């Protein structure tokens, strides 16, 4: 434990862990209680009324602070029970943050960061800073001064205001010059924020409403990261503020966000800053550390302490990771400085802690907190010691229900925030309305982003989850500076807090006159007061806004006509079922017009709901969006401008041979780096000025749907109240089920709207942002190619030649693919981007797919598709084609007479999947035979197979043959290239090269520039031709042709795209079928049974052996061990196909009799030895397994463990335990294509 | 020297010299059992890898052999036999062949310096006139050693291969107890040597003549009651060769090399020849099989000493059986099944093996020569008593030949005896050629041995009588080292020359003996 010996509150005043304390302050302060909790950390159970003199009262100020939410209380912390609970909670939060390894490293970093003793006016002396120590007064009467790092004090006047403060100096800015000082954290554990999250429905479609409470551990972690930045003296200047534009009506009035907050939030927010400012900060901090190292080198004396100067120098060199070269000459190395800076900046982030804790948190700081919740942490029945609010084994663990207020309501109590709902407001008029400040768009200014693109560059000879665990492994421990004796300072420690820059109060009540309706008017037109009078829906905002009793709706006229009708007792159940069904009908509508680029699901009713673009018609909105792209959604167009990129200058070493090649190599490398940097800048600009508006629109849609549901159930309850006693008792009704079903409809509509906004943002990025960069960037490539050309000839030859020009023409004529995988994390965004490119590029030349009981081309170009009589199709999946070595085992494809050119194929590609059986007959050696033909009259291409190799042949009219080959050996213990499903693709640039790719990996390139004219085949042939084997047969599926050359990116994702679990061969795993077993970690062994029963067990033995035939193949035996069978437990699918997340039972065949697999989870140890039992077993033992990995679950739903093996003594037994491997397995169905003989 | 000789003559022969003779015959027994355990135990434990210990003996015979003349005879013998016994006992508790061989090598280092010291020791105690007899008697103990070392060996470890096997259990430790018990004579000698006194003549040579008088008085009283620095040692060794003692030492070295060549070659050649004769007789037997068609047959028994040619073994099954000296050529298997089959010296050649399963077998790859597999698979895969007897008999054969040398060397001489014996043995060797049988071999072996012991005894006496007490030990030591050299040579050549020719080794042997028996005559007379 990090916190031993819990200190209660009424323990005595011994003096080393509990004592009375003098804090530094400007004036006089009385003795104050606190409890030492660890080395160099203290916790003070009192309100912060001593550090700042201006805050002498706890009354809410007349001028409320510009904060989204805030609560005030003056009797809190007053009594001793509150002090005890406060201290218990803060201790629990410290131990919880210490529990996680990342938090453990952060706590160690906090401990080690003792401030520098640079307070001596004389340069060569070390003196402690007077303002970074605490005077501990002993019961005897005297006091001792002691240094420390952190102080935890109850909140300020504003209770929920958690912050970090430091004690400054007259001339030294400690927090930003590498010295650092003690930090005071104004914090409380008893209160939490309450925010709203609407991006969880992807994981939990059954989620109800939001209103989630942030884990107080995360807030304490944020405070600790602020502290950690301040101890190492690397805090960013507070006056550096991410300024925003505030002139417009739709622009948020104003809010300060310093760059230190952006750094500490991390993750998505950390991308709001460009690389240039980060580089400036890094250089400045490196210079400051060089300065402190120089000062430490200069100093040779110390006054005011007992221990040696050498000991303190050792402590400081460990704190700053400095290096001394055995000569008393300290120096910092760029590598260790970079590592430490990355650890303090990029590793220690709020996002990483949220990911590790598995708790809800707002992904962006824009999602302002909306409530204050009183909580209780001291009891363990409310907040578990390990997993936070999400207690395991309970209903709260699932779906992250612990943080949901509406479920875990007995834990959270809502409080009335003292910031008015409309205290900070703006006025909009056309009929005037008021808007809260925190519900407006966030418009960053252009000044916050800068570029060094214009600056020219010269090149010389030499120019240039897991990572957390590697850093933890590399991290150092056991070195915590011991407590030190110092000469005591005065009775009173004078000192002033670090001065905060002044922020002027932003104006309130501004009036804006507009000639059009803004979306705020529409959003207000749907609210109501839920008075006694009847409320009526309407389709005109002009009346809904004016009349308080009339509420606007964007639904169809029949809906409002129905909801305005009075009905009788017998009719109400039909009325409510009709209205809920109809409501689902409008909420589920999606447009079918998909000719627009990757906006596949256009949702119309967003138009009249929020008045996007100033239309009130669904069809008009659809037309406007189709015409104008995603621009119309944005409230204001974000200006993007890429100035001319600087040129590149190369130095010349007269008569050089190998340094010049280095110069060209470095030129290429810097070209790649420039491309990467400009993509990064474009992405950060997009994320800063595009995503926020989309997020706000999504939030407005969510609240609009909720308001519509509110009005509907309000009018329904109004109608319900009209009845007399007999009707209401005879005819029952409740609102809970209606609320649940309406919320579920809201969620299913919200999934569609969220996805729609996702493609909107991605399409806008791909369409109206990247071309501006790419044009200037390819102009830069043109200039660079010109420079490299001038150097490659230079009208001289004293150089080092066709290879260099080939390389420069190759790389500087093509484009590097653009992906956000290397720029963004938001998983939702990631999927949309890639899925889009591949899905759209699917449409191509031939899309031969077998659906609707026929083999057809979905690319509507193929003329006719001939099917031979001797072809075969797989009953389990009709899309597989099996071809035999017979004449009628043929498939002819009549290629479109349109796309047939003599000199076509300039840039094009093919891709498909092949399964090849295992070669048996020795005559097949060197027996080349064509499998796919598009060659006529000695010109075309052909795919052919031979003994363990695939051959792609291109052939022109003038005899110039070009053969590219991919080979594999048959004499290997484990093969990925025999009887397995293999993705094969061929890319062709008739200008430069032909490339081959297998399952998405690079194999071979050959030049095809010497190729001339390659006339196009009339048709496509699918037939074995020239294969001497009388039994040879193939398997092929998903054949596709691409009219343009492909690239590594579009080919790799394609593999996964075309990729329901699969077997060893890649075919669909099937139920009620036997299967052998194979673990990837240990391939050379097989599974075996022993004395089956509760005492019985499965184990790993071998070797599996070997089956071979001379000079044809050698391979280890595969049909070894007892076969495994899988059958349905609760899957409702009629077919025997298994899919992901299917809970099924597992049985094994032993001497031709079936056994359940099950184990007793109550056995000691995390490892759970499985056993083979008879079918009449006992249901208590866990036997349900979910689905290439498999996980055993308890009968109550608890996961027993991932099925794997453990080396139990000398026996490799099988376990279900909660290793980088051992969770990988493989099923081997009996295959006729392999041919090994069982027995 | 005259007064010492006179007082030793007056002391006479009695209880004390007999007790000393026994406690020294113990060490000679230790030497004999070392020769046995190096020449017939290690070479059957693995080949002649262990022989290197012989080389170690060489160093001992020069390190602990020449040192004693400068330091002492009781102390050097005590240290030598103590280190031999201790390191043999350590070799008993050893896992692995390398450590055991190293321990045997250092034990050989310790014991190789025992024979010169024991002979020099006993030569300074017995009466001058009755010197040839008693010394000769000591020789028999040496031979007895081998006999004992042989007689027990076949009782304890009649199973070769115990050396190159450490993967076995803690049982099969018959070699461990054998190594323990082969250190019994040296242990009893170490117990006994605490009572025996130092050498009187050597002690007088160094000084402290009062101690010499005390030991002489003790010997006289016992007999009456019964009857009622390495620089110096190297210069000493050189003083034995390239000085006044020049021709005598050369002739003695030649004779010792010749005898230790022929004898230590033939003693190991004879068991090897008898084993080769048995092997030749055995090979004469075989069933030839041509054109077989074995259909649906399950084999359970053991078939041995057969060859199959052009066989067609279709749908056969070999389960839990033994293959012994059976050969397959041009045989066409078909879906045969091999289960728990254990093979020895069987070899498949040019066979077409199709659709078979080799499960739980030791028919490894090396047992297949130029064979073509088809659709096949390979699943999980798994007393030389006579020699000792022969040895015993040989060692035993010299016993009668020794007594007839013991009470005769004071009549014929010390030069005629060796000459004749050597020549006589060479004649017997020339009759070997004629013999070709088990009985014949052992008869010849015995004969040779019986006539090859008088020489050794004569040799021992002539080599211990010539040098004075100040070069004796050193000299004896080097001649023993040279004897160990000849041993290695003969035990290498004769051994390697088996099954290739018989006349060559025999002729070679005869020649050596003749040569030595002709040079032995050119030696200073000692009577
Ligand atoms: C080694 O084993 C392979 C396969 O285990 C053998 O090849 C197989 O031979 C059989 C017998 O001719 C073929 O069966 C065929 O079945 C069809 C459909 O019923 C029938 O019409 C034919 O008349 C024939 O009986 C089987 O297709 C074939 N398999 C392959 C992949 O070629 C092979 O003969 C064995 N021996 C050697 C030396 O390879
Ligand atoms: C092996 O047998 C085959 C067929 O019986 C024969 O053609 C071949 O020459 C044989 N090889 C030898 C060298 O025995
Ligand atoms: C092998 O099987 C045969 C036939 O059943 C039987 O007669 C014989 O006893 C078995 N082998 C042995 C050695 O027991």
């Amino acid at each position: 434990p990090f916190v031993n010996k819990q200190f209660n509150y009424k323990d005595p005043v011994n003096g080393v862990d509990i004592a009375y304390i003098k804090i530094p302050n400007a004036g006089q302060m009385q003795p104050v209680k606190a409890f030492k909790i660890h080395n160099k950390i203290w916790v003070i159970p009192e309100r912060d009324t001593f550090t700042n003199p201006e805050e002498g009262d706890l009354n809410p100020p007349p001028e409320a602070k510009q904060v989204p939410v805030s609560y005030y209380d003056s009797t809190y912390l007053s009594t001793d029970n509150e002090k005890d609970n406060y201290l218990k909670g803060v201790t629990k939060l410290f131990e919880r943050i210490y529990s996680t390894d990342l938090g453990r490293m952060l706590l160690t970093s906090i401990v080690r960061g003792i401030p520098f003793w640079g307070g001596s006016t004389i340069d060569t002396e070390l003196k402690v800073i007077d303002t970074n120590c605490i005077n501990v007064i002993q019961p005897d009467g005297s006091y001792r001064s002691e240094e420390l790092n952190l102080v935890i004090i109850g909140p300020s006047a504003d209770i929920i205001q958690f912050e970090c403060k430091s004690f400054g100096h007259e001339v030294l800015n400690l927090t930003r010059n590498g010295y650092g000082s003690t930090q005071y954290i104004r914090f409380s554990p008893d209160f939490t924020f309450g925010f709203e999250e609407s991006l969880e429905v992807d994981t939990n479609p059954l989620l109800g409403a939001g209103k989630f409470a942030t884990d107080p551990a995360v807030t304490l972690a944020h405070q600790l990261i602020h502290a950690g930045h301040r101890l190492y003296g690397i805090a960013i200047n507070p006056n550096r503020v991410f300024k925003v534009n505030t002139n417009a009506y739709y622009e948020m009035s104003g809010l300060e966000v310093s760059f230190e907050e952006l750094r500490t939030f991390g993750g998505h927010d950390a991308k709001f800053i460009d690389s240039l400012q980060e580089n400036e900060f890094r250089l400045y901090y490196y210079n400051k550390f060089k300065d402190i190292a120089s000062t430490l080198n200069k100093a040779k004396s110390i006054v005011g302490t007992t221990a040696s100067l050498q000991y303190m120098k050792n402590v400081f060199k460990e704190k700053y990771l400095l290096s001394e070269d055995t000569s008393g000459k300290f120096s910092v190395d760029k590598l260790k400085f970079d590592k430490l800076y990355k650890m303090l900046t990029e590793i220690y982030t709020e996002d990483n802690f949220v990911k590790f804790f598995k708790v809800l948190n707002a992904k962006t700081f824009l999602n302002f907190d909306k409530a204050v919740f009183k909580i209780n942490i001291v009891p363990k029945v409310n907040y578990t010691i390990y997993d936070g609010f999400n207690l395991r084994n309970t209903n709260l663990a699932a779906n992250f229900n612990g943080q949901n207020t509406e479920i875990n309501n007995m834990n959270f109590t809502k409080l009335k925030n003292f910031t008015g709902l409309f205290e900070f407001y703006k006025l909009l008029c056309v009929l005037c309305i008021k808007v809260n400040n925190w519900d407006l768009f966030f418009s960053p200014s252009e000044d916050n982003f800068t570029n060094d693109l214009n600056k020219g560059e010269e090149i010389t000879s030499d120019t240039n989850l897991d990572l957390i665990q590697q850093y933890y492994l590399t991290f150092n421990f056991d070195n915590e500076p011991e407590n030190i004796s110092i000469e005591n300072l005065s009775s009173d420690i004078i000192g002033q807090l670090e001065l905060m820059p002044n922020i002027e109060r932003f104006p309130n009540g501004k009036k804006y006159e507009l000639d059009k309706y803004t979306m705020f008017h529409y959003l207000r037109a749907q609210e109501f007061e839920h008075g006694k009078s009847r409320i009526a829906l309407t389709n005109s905002v002009n009346e809904a806004l004016l009349n308080p009793s009339r509420v606007y709706t964007f639904f169809s006229s029949d809906y409002v006509k129905k909801v305005n009708k009075a009905t009788e007792a017998a009719m109400f159940l039909g009325w409510v079922e009709q209205l809920v069904y109809d409501f689902t009908d409008e909420t589920s509508e999606v447009s079918t017009t998909d000719k627009i680029a990757d906006i596949t699901i256009i949702i119309p009713y967003i138009g009249p709901a929020l008045n996007i673009g100033n239309m009130l018609y669904k069809d008009d909105f659809v037309g406007a969006l189709i015409f104008s792209g995603a621009v119309i959604l944005l409230e204001f167009i974000p200006e993007i401008a890429i100035p001319v990129l600087g040129t590149f200058a190369l130095v010349s070493y007269i008569a050089n041979k190998v340094l010049t090649v280095q110069t060209i190599d470095n030129a290429l490398s810097k070209r790649n780096e420039k491309w990467d940097e400009v993509y990064k800048y474009i992405v950060t600009n997009w994320l800063a000025k595009v995503n926020t508006q989309i997020d706000l629109i999504r939030k407005k849609m969510k609240e609009a749907l909720e308001n519509q549901a509110e009005a509907t159930k309000a009018i329904i309850n109004y109608q319900y109240n009209q009845y007399t006693e007999e009707e209401k008792n005879n005819i029952n009704f409740n609102i809970d089920d209606l609320s649940s079903k309406l919320n579920e409809s809201i969620n299913k509509a919200m999934i569609n709207i969220n996805k729609f906004l996702n493609q909107c943002s991605v399409s806008y990025l791909m369409n109206s942002m990247i071309p501006y960069g790419v044009k200037r960037l390819e102009d830069f490539d043109a200039s660079l190619k010109d420079a490299l050309l001038k150097y490659i000839y230079d009208n001289r030859g004293t150089l080092i030649v066709d290879r260099l020009k080939d390389k420069v023409n190759n790389t500087l004529s093509t484009d590097i693919p653009f992906q956000l995988s290397k720029y963004v994390d938001n998983q939702r965004l990631l999927s949309t981007f890639t899925e889009y490119i591949k899905n759209i590029i699917n449409t191509s030349i031939l899309n031969l797919r077998y659906e609707s009981n026929h083999l057809i081309d979905l690319s509507r170009y193929a003329s006719k598709i001939n099917i031979g009589s001797k072809v075969n199709f797989d009953p389990i999946d009709k899309n597989q084609i099996q071809l035999f070595n017979l004449e009628s085992s043929k498939i002819e494809v009549i290629l479109k007479n349109a796309i047939v050119y003599n000199s076509m194929y300039e840039n094009f590609s093919t891709s498909f999947w092949i399964r090849i059986p295992k070669y048996f007959n020795s005559i097949s050696l060197n027996n080349e035979y064509t499998i796919i033909n598009c060659m006529e009259n000695n010109s075309g291409w052909k795919v052919s197979l031979n003994y363990g190799e695939i051959i792609w042949t291109l052939q022109d009219t003038q005899e110039i043959k070009q053969r590219v080959v991919f080979k594999y050996s048959q004499m290997i213990n484990i093969s990925d290239y025999i009887n397995r499903w293999i993705f094969v693709t061929i890319t062709n640039n008739r200008l430069n090269n032909s490339k081959i790719y297998i399952n998405g990996r690079l194999i071979d390139q050959k030049p095809i520039s010497n190729l001339g004219n390659i006339h196009a085949s009339n048709n496509i042939m699918f037939k074995l031709d020239g294969c001497r084997d009388t039994h040879r047969y193939i398997w092929i599926k998903y054949f596709n042709l691409f009219d343009k050359e492909l690239n590594e990116k579009e080919i790799k994702d394609l593999y996964d795209n075309q990729s329901i679990l699969k077997d060893f061969w890649g075919d669909y795993l099937q139920y009620d079928k036997p299967y052998y077993m194979l673990n990837l970690y240990d391939p050379n062994k097989y599974v075996d049974v022993n004395n089956v029963g509760i005492r019985g067990y499965m184990y790993l033995k071998g070797p599996r052996g070997s089956v071979m035939t001379t000079n044809i193949y050698l391979n280890s035996s595969l049909y070894r061990g007892a076969k495994f069978i899988i059958k349905k437990y609760a899957s409702g699918n009629k077919d025997n196909i298994v899919r992901n997340n299917d809970r099924v039972y597992i049985n094994v065949v032993v001497k031709n009799k079936e056994y359940r697999l099950a184990t007793n989870a109550s056995q000691a140890g995390v490892e759970k030895i499985l056993s083979a039992l008879e079918i009449p077993d006992v249901g208590n033992l866990s036997q349900v397994v979910v689905m290439c990995k498999m996980n055993l679950q308890d009968n109550n739903g608890n996961d027993i463990g991932f099925i794997g093996f453990h080396q139990f003594n000398n026996i490799a037994k099988l376990v279900a335990s909660n290793r980088t491997l051992g969770c990988s397995w493989e099923f081997i169905p009996v295959d006729d294509g392999w041919g090994e003989r069982p027995l | 020297a005259h007064q010492y000789e006179t007082i030793m003559d007056e002391c006479g022969h009695g209880r004390f010299q007999w007790i000393l003779f026994f406690v020294l015959g113990l060490a000679l027994m230790a030497d004999g059992v070392e020769v046995f355990v190096v020449s017939f135990a290690l070479p059957s434990a693995e080949g002649m890898l262990g022989m290197i210990v012989y080389l170690g003996m060489m160093a001992g015979a020069f390190i602990l052999g020449g040192l004693a003349d400068k330091l002492g005879r009781k102390r050097v013998l005590s240290m030598s036999l103590a280190v031999n016994a201790s390191f043999a006992s350590l070799s008993s508790f050893v896992q692995g062949y390398g450590a055991f061989l190293f321990c045997r090598l250092i034990s050989g280092i310790g014991i190789g310096g025992a024979l010169p010291i024991v002979f020099a020791y006993f030569s300074e105690f017995l009466s001058r006139e009755k010197r040839g007899e008693h010394l000769s008697w000591l020789g028999i103990f040496w031979m007895t050693g081998g006999l004992y070392a042989s007689a027990m060996a076949w009782s304890i470890i009649p199973h070769y291969g115990w050396g190159f096997s450490m993967g076995t259990n803690y049982h099969f430790h018959s070699w461990r107890v054998f190594v323990i018990v082969c250190a019994l004579p040296c242990t009893v000698s170490m117990v006994a040597l605490k009572f025996m006194p130092e050498s009187p003549r050597f002690l007088l040579e160094m000084g402290k003549h009062d101690e010499a008088w005390m030991i002489l008085k003790q010997v006289h009283d016992t007999n009456m009651r019964a009857k009622g620095i390495f620089k110096q040692v190297w210069d000493n060794a050189l003083y034995c060769v390239m000085g006044p003692y020049r021709m005598n030492t050369l002739i003695l070295a030649v004779v010792w090399f010749a005898m230790a060549f022929s004898y230590y070659g033939l003693t190991v050649w004879f068991p090897d020849m008898i084993r080769y004769f048995q092997d030749e007789e055995y090979k004469s037997k075989m069933k030839v099989f041509f054109g077989e068609h074995v259909y649906g047959a399950t084999i359970n028994f053991t078939m041995e000493n057969q060859i199959h040619q052009h066989g067609k073994l279709v749908n056969d099954k070999f389960t839990r059986m033994y293959f012994k000296h059976v050969l397959f050529e041009d045989t066409f298997f078909d879906e045969c099944y091999f289960e728990d089959v254990t093979s020895t010296d069987t070899y498949f050649k040019n066979c077409t093996i199709e659709s078979t399963i080799f499960y739980n077998t030791d028919l490894y790859e090396h047992k297949f020569i130029n064979c073509r597999f088809i659709n096949s698979t390979f699943l999980e895969q798994k007393n030389d008593f006579l020699i000792y007897l022969v040895s015993f008999l040989g060692s035993l054969s010299v016993l009668p030949g020794n007594i007839i040398s013991a009470l005769l060397m004071d009549r014929i001489g010390r030069l005629k005896m060796i000459g004749g014996s050597m020549l006589i043995s060479a004649v017997c060797c020339f009759f070997l050629f004629f013999g070709n049988s088990e009985s014949a071999m052992i008869g010849w072996q015995c004969l040779f041995c019986g006539t090859s012991i008088a020489a050794w005894n004569a040799l021992d006496v002539i080599t211990v009588e010539l040098y004075p007490t100040n070069q004796r030990a050193t000299a004896f030591g080097i001649l023993n080292g040279l004897c160990k050299f000849g041993a290695i040579l003969g035990n290498t050549i004769f051994a390697s020359f088996v099954g290739i020719t018989k006349v060559v080794p025999i002729l070679l042997a005869a020649a050596s003996l003749v040569g030595g028996g002709l040079i032995a005559l050119r030696l200073p007379e000692t009577r």
